């Protein structure tokens, strides 16, 4: 009479490596890096801000397609490509530090600098390029500053504005750079330009340039941004004798928010805690496969089609 | 293997074996039979159960964007991101690789000591009553019927009861 | 555990052998008494103290600052400076968790096996003179006083010497 | 029958530690891999240290009041503390970190006299009531405000250059002034138009004066802003100027390396350590730490870890 | 070690067994002899080979230059890339250092494991008609010439035909 | 008694291995994980490479007489050396190290003309005796230095726009004179204000003519600032100035990616290799290496680490 001991195995077994060994065969295994992506933003149980055709920017300045995006609050923030921030032609300069910050936001608040200018200079300048329901317009938190008397100097107007509040303010202006000699002498006369912006940590001049240039929606001439913190308490003075796109309010950041690139449709019904360009990725797996850029809290990357690991012994059939 | 039952001395497994990890065979008089031992089969299983739960649990880091998607990046600094992003991958990807292939080199030679600790198990229990046949098998040198097999699988057989039989049949 | 003798066919430690970590235990005509082994125990310290040395020995790398505690940073820059950070942060806790649960399964297992060595070096000094019980004991089937015993701690048995007695003893002569 | 039995050591109750298998694991001993501990002070024993108090290590290069015991030295190790001063008249360096990283990584700090002389028509001896010495108006110790000597009058065209007759690099500061008005502007530097040229062969750079309205700084609409360069052995700076510089009456060399620290920890004088950070000194001899990702020296390595615990014993199985 | 035999209960090597890993030396009437065992050498030489094979499979990582050699790097950045850098040094570099100890360790314990494996193997062969010494031999009860030592190196040993001359040798009639 | 005893093999001497638990651990064979030794030469075989020798990788898009033989080509590998010249004439690039970058990451140039004109009241072939040809006085082959057709008179005011017609962007350079002196500058251009302005649809800046005294760097006081942008396909840039301006008459097209090597170390077209570094090849299946942090190609990683042995054999248990 006999006692045999032994254990199980199975038909099909699977390959795995191991030190030793590229071409295993065990019982069974899991897998361990995540190959699928949901091409879709799962955004349930996130305050979320869909952007569409808004560039971040655009809010903080006021483009005609940020209208409903001028203020709000936020966790998570969604942009989309071919976003418009300036419907006349231009560019920030640090424009992708400036993107970040309010990528990394949980809001904005805005607040008004209360400028307010003197008979000789006009700042209800507007433009074919921002248009509003079919009636010419501009940037909705600044103002154009041009002579009323066309051909005469800008006149030496100062404007300050100062932070009461106990956090810092994101202050924009805008420096206007003609198309020609005949054109800048129009606006703001026949003097040399300077634009001065000093506040107590911060100080720097600014010189329209003037040159034929390429038409960019019809309009050779540029509009240029650049921006500074205000901090409390602190005020910020503006000495410029022409061609100042100055700010009738100014941002204010709030909280913290997740700043997503993603063209993928929006759904409220799935979440997820990390996404990329082509969605959202759900998993328990700790590495993935999908992308090397991802944000939120995310499995780690690896060049990897697979990795199994063995849940079971060496399968050894019949 | 490490401890040489599984894929060793067990020259195979059982397919027919589906309500456990490890188990017993025998065979006497009345016939043949088959049943899986528990408490081997769960430290098997919760040994594996362990390394599952490690593999899963939450990395809370959260990471923010340093690359736009859908804008140029300044050329110097795009170099830098490109390079720092890539020597991070070739660290995870090692990471991962080594992980897996240690962690595997480790599941398949625990499940081989623990069938070998289930055969030095009944060894012991079977004391002078029986001897290996080098296959994984005991051959018992008494009677034993299935309530005296059931014995030794609920690990209650007492050697003294049939060492005077198994004796004498061991040496005629 | 991997060996089966630790938390295996031994069913609990000695909380009284406070001189060794691992030892025996004997009963005869005498008396019981209890002993520890001093080569076995040495064994396992040793690869300890290899480990600890390993752990406590210094990377030298110099590093110096790139973050500012006082002043403000650029924000991109910042931005990439904290991403790497974070990432470099990251990899170490996954090595260091990483080092101590493979290296804890090793003393674990390491400990186990100094164990099994040791039964089995006894098992073979014994030959025919004894049975195992299945629980870590050794049935000794003749006389064995206080001096035999130590002889099988010492190492210094002489199987021969008892094995008719033990042989008869084992078949009922 | 008599038997002889084999077994292992235990106690009461071990700690507990994870594995590859089992979270919570009990052993009979174990030891922390991860270092939670530090001391709040700065250990400086057997480092030849300089504390910088309310001096700001930029403020060394051009002699602000508060670094006046700071102008020269030589030492190991530079510590920083908050809200330490640079400036006494309001302005910025540009490429004011890259400048302070350089600082903190040398070793010493030794002055060079530029000899810089001007015509009867310069008052090189510009001051202000922002930098102050015993209640009197004074100016950064290493510089020099150049106006006209006679108000209103205009500033001629000066040369100054400055030659490394040395066998290292020199580091050059000056400044540029941006006066409050134009009405101010004149009576310094006359009705001119006003640039300033720098130029070494390894550097070249024009600037001209801001002028505008802007907040005071200490009663002070004015600015000072400065910039640096580094002037190789053997090589010349020269400044074309007409009005607006501020000169340098003497260079600076960086000596050797040190490390640096950026705290307000106190200073003690009897412990020794090769790692710091904000909170103070860490000097332990194991592998990992979880006080700060930002610290400096020969660390630890940083974790997000409470505790890791290392067996340094068997399974323990109580009786 | 872990598994009691290399440098265990197998008191030396063999510095004359030139053909394999792992083998056999026998006495008999006829003298002695000398064989090495296949299988068991070539599991630990397939095994290492797999380690080797691990080893130096590459990554086609392209990567490309962030520093100069010949100009300068403006201050700050290059303080960026050196801390970045020496980062990744310090990672790999311990990284490096735990692979070849953790590998060593384990190659180590695996000869151990296969010089088990064999004597264990031969053992259950020999049945009840040896008996071990202890040193790693197995001391037979009875006449074993050539041809029986060749079929317990080629597995093919039937224990039955010597089990009555070897049970009497060793119960002493 | 009869016996079998079973064995395993030993030799003479082992080798010393690390483990777990010791440093000491002697086994019967071992290899080397961390390759030491370098070819100190570079392997090019089965790469269309470009030693670039003298020249500077910049100098090939502007024309300095050291890169006359590499203003255009092809090639998957682009090689540069120690005090290679970018400017026979002295000056710098604004973001130079970018552009460097830029031309190190390609695989080859095409060259692609302006086709800018000029009026008799300019000389468009200005020259001088730092970049030589031929013993005579030349200048950067892929511009021209404009200058008053008269000495002393004014330079006329003039508009060049070169219009990219190409199915990808194209890479537009320019420079700017600096005068040495005051009577130098209005010998040039004259005695009028000098405005440079340049504009594309994403690029617009204005530039200034640094009049001012200065080293001699080559024999020449002067200097020749060079500023570049990238021209999209379709887009047109517009270049007004009255002087100062040193205008291209062609630009550059980078095509295809290539690999570049920083190193003074020989070239071998018979070994091949993937890795490099400034003292030259790296050949090795190992994974790890020491001899340099900076490689550049597909190489193992950096460790600081002189030898790790792997043990390829069991316990060493000699006799
Ligand atoms: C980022 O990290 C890199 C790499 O560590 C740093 O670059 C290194 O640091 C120093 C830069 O100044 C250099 O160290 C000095 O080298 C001098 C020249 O000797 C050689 O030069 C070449 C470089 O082309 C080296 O490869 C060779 O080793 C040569 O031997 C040394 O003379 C000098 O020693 C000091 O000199 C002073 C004189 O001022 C003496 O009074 C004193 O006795 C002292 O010993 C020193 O060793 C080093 O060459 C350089 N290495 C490389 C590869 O570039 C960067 O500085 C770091 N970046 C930042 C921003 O911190
Ligand atoms: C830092 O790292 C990033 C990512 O590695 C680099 O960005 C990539 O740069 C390469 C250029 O070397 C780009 O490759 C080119 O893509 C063009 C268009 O591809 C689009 O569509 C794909 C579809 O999947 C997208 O993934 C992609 O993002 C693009 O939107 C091709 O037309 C190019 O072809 C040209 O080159 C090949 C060379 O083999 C020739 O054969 C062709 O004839 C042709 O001339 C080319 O494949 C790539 O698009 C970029 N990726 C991203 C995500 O932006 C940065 O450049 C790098 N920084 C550096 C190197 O400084
Ligand atoms: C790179 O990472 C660092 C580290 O995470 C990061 O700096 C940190 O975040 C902010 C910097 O703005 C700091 O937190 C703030 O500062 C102090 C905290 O002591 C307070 O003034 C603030 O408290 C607010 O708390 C509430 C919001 O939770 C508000 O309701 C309340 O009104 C307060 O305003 C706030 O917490 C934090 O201290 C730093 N850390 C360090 C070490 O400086 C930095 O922002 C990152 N860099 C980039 C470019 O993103
Ligand atoms: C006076 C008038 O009606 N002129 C018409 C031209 O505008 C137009 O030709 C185009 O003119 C463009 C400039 O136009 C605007 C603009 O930016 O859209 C119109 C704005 O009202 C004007 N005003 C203010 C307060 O900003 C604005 C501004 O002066 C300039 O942008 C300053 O740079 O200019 C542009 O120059 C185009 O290049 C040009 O084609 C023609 C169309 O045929 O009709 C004219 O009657
Ligand atoms: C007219 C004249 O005097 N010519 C000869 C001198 O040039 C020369 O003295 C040296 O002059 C050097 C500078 O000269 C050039 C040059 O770069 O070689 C001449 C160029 O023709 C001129 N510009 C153009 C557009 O052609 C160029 C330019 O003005 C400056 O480079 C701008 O900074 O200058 C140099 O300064 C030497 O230091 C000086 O000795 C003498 C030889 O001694 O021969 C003269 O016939
Ligand atoms: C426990 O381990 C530590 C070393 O890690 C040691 O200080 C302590 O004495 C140990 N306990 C013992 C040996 O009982
Ligand atoms: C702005 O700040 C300056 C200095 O603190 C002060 O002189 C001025 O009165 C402040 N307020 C306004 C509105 O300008
Ligand atoms: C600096 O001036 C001296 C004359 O004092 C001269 O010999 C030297 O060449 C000049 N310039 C350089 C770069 O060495
Ligand atoms: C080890 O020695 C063998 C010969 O015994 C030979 O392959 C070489 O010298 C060494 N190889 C390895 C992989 O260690
Ligand atoms: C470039 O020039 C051509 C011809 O003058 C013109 O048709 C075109 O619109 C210009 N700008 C472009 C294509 O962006
Ligand atoms: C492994 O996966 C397969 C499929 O889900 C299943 O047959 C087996 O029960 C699983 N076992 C474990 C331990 O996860």
């Amino acid at each position: 009479d006999k006692i045999c001991l032994g254990h199980h195995a199975v038909a099909n077994g699977t390959i795995v490596k191991t030190l030793t060994n590229e071409q295993e065969e065990v019982t069974n295994a899991t897998e361990t890096v995540e190959s699928t992506s949901l091409d879709r933003l799962c955004m349930k149980g996130r305050s979320h801000k869909d952007l569409g055709n808004c560039h971040p920017i655009g809010m903080l300045i006021g483009t005609p397609a940020c209208d409903l995006h001028l203020t709000g609050t936020w966790d998570t923030l969604i942009e989309r490509e071919n976003a418009i921030a300036y419907c006349y032609p231009g560019a920030t300069v640090n424009e992708e530090a400036l993107r970040q910050k309010i990528m990394e936001s949980g809001g904005i608040s805005k607040i008004s600098t209360g400028f307010t200018y003197g008979s000789s200079i006009n700042s209800a300048g507007t433009t074919k390029a921002c248009m509003r329901n079919g009636g010419n317009s501009f940037y909705a938190e600044l103002k154009w500053l041009v002579s009323k008397s066309k051909g005469q100097n800008f006149p030496q107007t100062t404007n300050t504005y100062r932070n009461t509040d106990t956090a810092e303010h994101l202050i924009m202006w805008g420096i206007h750079h003609p198309s020609s000699t005949q054109e800048k002498n129009d606006l703001y006369g026949t003097q040399s330009l300077s634009i001065s912006v000093g506040s107590s940590t911060y100080q720097s001049n600014f010189v329209p340039v003037v040159g034929a240039r390429p038409q960019v929606n019809g309009q050779s001439g540029r509009i240029d941004f650049h921006w500074t913190l205000v901090q409390p308490g602190d005020n910020i003075t503006f000495s410029h004798n022409g061609g100042l796109i100055a700010p009738s309010r100014v941002s204010k950041l709030i909280g913290r928010g997740l700043g997503i690139q993603s063209d993928a449709p929006i759904d409220n019904n799935c979440e997820s805690k990390c996404f990329w360009r082509g969605g959202s990725i759900n998993t328990r797996l700790p590495f993935q496969n999908l992308s090397p850029r991802t944000v939120g809290q995310c499995p780690k990357y690896v060049n990897k089609k697979s990795l199994m690991l063995a849940t079971g012994m060496r399968n050894v059939p019949e | 293997g490490l401890f040489g039952a599984i894929a060793g001395f067990i020259e195979n497994g059982w397919e027919g074996m589906v309500d456990g990890w490890y188990g017993f065979r025998h065979q006497n008089a009345q016939g043949t039979g088959q049943a899986a031992d528990y408490k081997s089969t769960q430290a098997a299983i919760d040994q594996i159960t362990g390394k599952l739960n490690r593999l899963i649990e939450k990395t809370n880091t959260e990471f923010e964007s340093i690359e736009s998607e859908f804008s140029e990046i300044e050329h110097q600094i795009g170099n830098v991101i490109n390079w720092t992003k890539d020597s991070i991958t070739d660290i995870w990807t090692y990471q991962a690789e080594l992980l897996v292939a240690m962690e595997n080199q480790h599941t398949i030679d625990m499940a081989d000591s623990e069938m070998l600790n289930l055969y030095e198990r009944v060894r012991k229990q079977l004391r002078q009553n029986a001897e290996e046949d080098g296959k994984g098998c005991f051959e018992i040198y008494h009677a034993c019927d299935d309530s005296c097999m059931e014995s030794i699988r609920n690990n209650t057989y007492d050697h003294s009861q049939y060492r005077e039989e198994a004796l004498l049949n061991r040496l005629n």
